[PDB]
């Protein structure tokens, strides 16, 4: 029904330079916690442009659990960028807010 | 009795000055540092002295830490101190964890904790002798009681701030001098968490019902073309 | 225009010190004699004295079981005519330049 106006809108380059902005932006957010001072204060930026960043990676997640997976089982760039988003999702899930039983943290310049 | 020369130290190998955190040029001017109403209930608020202390220990959060300490006799280095010793805050705060909870440390005659009252080497009675009529109230009570045979620490806080622990060296067979000392330390932790209710499942389905939302909303825009 | 052979640092003084120049703008208008003496003697080595200062500035309470040496300017020759004076406060009874 409506999944053509769906791919002319990811199709679409607005969509991309969009998320293409929310990225680097959560490169510069790196570049900006690798420090000390602001890895743990002045964080509220931190803290709402992770949540924005993560709400984007959740719609991107979102627009590849189509049924465009029967090429993102057997294709190249695809199949990585699914798997990026999965082992992306899982451990700041169990990381941001553990909760568990885990021995220390190693995965956050990782996941970023 | 007791032998007035001995004295206990603890190393300061590498303290928190001399880097990019605190100068030592600065602290003896009322250097006060804040309590995040974490001690007992209010506005709380602590002067460190740095002719008194000097440059505190540095530490990081979530790491295993002891203090080893050095007995010291006419100011000379002779030994490190090996037997049972605690430690205090004189502020009285609580935001510090301990280690195994004295279960696999084989405690077996109910440890006494930091809820009895000052503990020393008259009050102290172990809990590795096997003294017949109290055995265990005891699942996971934890350890106040480090160095020895034992090998519990102290788990630090986030509240990312000086920490004065009073110690003292407890055994009453080491000597018949009360061992005490002060000294500071100082956490460096990593991110303190202000998610509150809201957990990464809610915002993601809060997105994902915005989300459905906004494609409910093209859907009419495809429809009326 | 002088120096020396060290700095604060690299002697073990683990606190500031007072030098030539601290004195003497510590003393106003009184000469230079009685500027600095065993009678104003303060050690460096305190912890509880006189001050946590920076640390790098020249020393001069050079003495013996030190190398300290003396340094000037290597481009102008001059004649710098210096006394020299003991500054330990429980040595002798007397003074000695
Ligand atoms: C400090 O040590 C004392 C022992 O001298 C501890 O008191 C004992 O604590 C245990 C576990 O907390 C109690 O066992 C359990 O208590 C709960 C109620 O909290 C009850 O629902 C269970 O059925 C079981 O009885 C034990 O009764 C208690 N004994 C006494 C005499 O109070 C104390 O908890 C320790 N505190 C700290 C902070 O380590
Ligand atoms: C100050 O300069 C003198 C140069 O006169 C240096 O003296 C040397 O010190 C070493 C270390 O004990 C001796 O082995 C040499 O024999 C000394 N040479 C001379 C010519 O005295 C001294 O190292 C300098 N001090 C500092 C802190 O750099
Ligand atoms: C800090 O305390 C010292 C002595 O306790 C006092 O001389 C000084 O004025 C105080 N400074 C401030 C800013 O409170």
């Amino acid at each position: 029904e409506c999944q053509a106006y769906f791919r002319k809108v990811i199709k679409s380059t607005f969509f991309q330079i969009v998320m293409i902005t929310t990225v680097t932006t959560n490169s510069f957010l790196l570049v900006l916690g690798t420090n000390y001072d602001i890895q743990f204060e002045f964080f509220r930026t931190f803290e709402v442009s992770e949540l924005f960043f993560v709400s984007v990676y959740v719609c991107e997640f979102l627009m590849k659990v189509y049924v465009d997976p029967i090429t993102y089982w057997k294709d190249g760039y695809n199949i990585l960028d699914v798997i990026i988003l999965i082992i992306l999702t899982i451990p700041y899930l169990l990381r941001k807010i553990k909760g568990n039983h885990s021995a220390y943290l190693h995965f956050a310049d990782g996941i970023q | 009795g007791c032998d007035m020369t001995k004295k206990i130290v603890v190393q300061n190998k590498i303290s928190a000055c001399t880097m990019g955190i605190l100068n030592p040029v600065q602290l003896q001017k009322n250097y006060t540092y804040t309590i995040e109403k974490e001690a007992y209930d209010d506005d709380l608020i602590v002067f460190y002295e740095y002719k008194d202390l000097g440059c505190p220990r540095l530490v990081y959060y979530d790491k295993p830490w002891k203090p080893v300490v050095e007995l010291w006799k006419n100011g000379i280095v002779e030994e490190i101190m090996n037997a049972e010793y605690v430690i205090s805050e004189i502020n009285g705060l609580v935001t510090y964890s301990y280690s195994l909870t004295a279960a696999t440390a084989n405690c077996r005659s109910q440890p006494q904790n930091w809820s009895t009252f000052l503990w020393n080497r008259e009050n102290y009675v172990s809990c590795h002798e096997d003294n017949k009529d109290n055995p265990l109230l005891w699942p996971n009570v934890e350890y106040q009681v480090l160095g020895g045979q034992t090998n519990n620490k102290i788990i630090f806080g986030q509240r990312n701030g000086i920490y004065t622990f009073h110690l003292s060296v407890v055994d009453p067979y080491y000597s018949y001098c009360n061992l005490n000392t002060i000294f500071s330390v100082y956490v460096h932790g990593a991110l303190p968490v202000t998610k509150f209710q809201p957990l990464l499942t809610i915002l993601l389905m809060v997105t994902t019902t915005l989300l459905t939302a906004w494609l409910a909303y093209a859907i009419p825009k495809q429809l009326r073309s | 225009d002088y120096t020396f052979n060290s700095t604060m640092e690299q002697n073990g003084c683990i606190n500031e010190a007072q030098t030539w120049d601290s004195m003497i703008e510590e003393n106003p208008d009184i000469p230079l004699d009685d500027v600095w003496g065993p009678q104003n003697y303060r050690p460096c080595f305190s912890y509880a004295i006189g001050k946590p200062g920076d640390l790098g500035q020249p020393y001069e309470i050079l003495n013996y079981s030190n190398k300290n040496h003396i340094k000037w300017p290597m481009t102008y020759a001059g004649m710098y005519v210096y006394r020299l004076k003991i500054l330990d406060p429980n040595y002798s009874f007397c003074n000695l330049t």
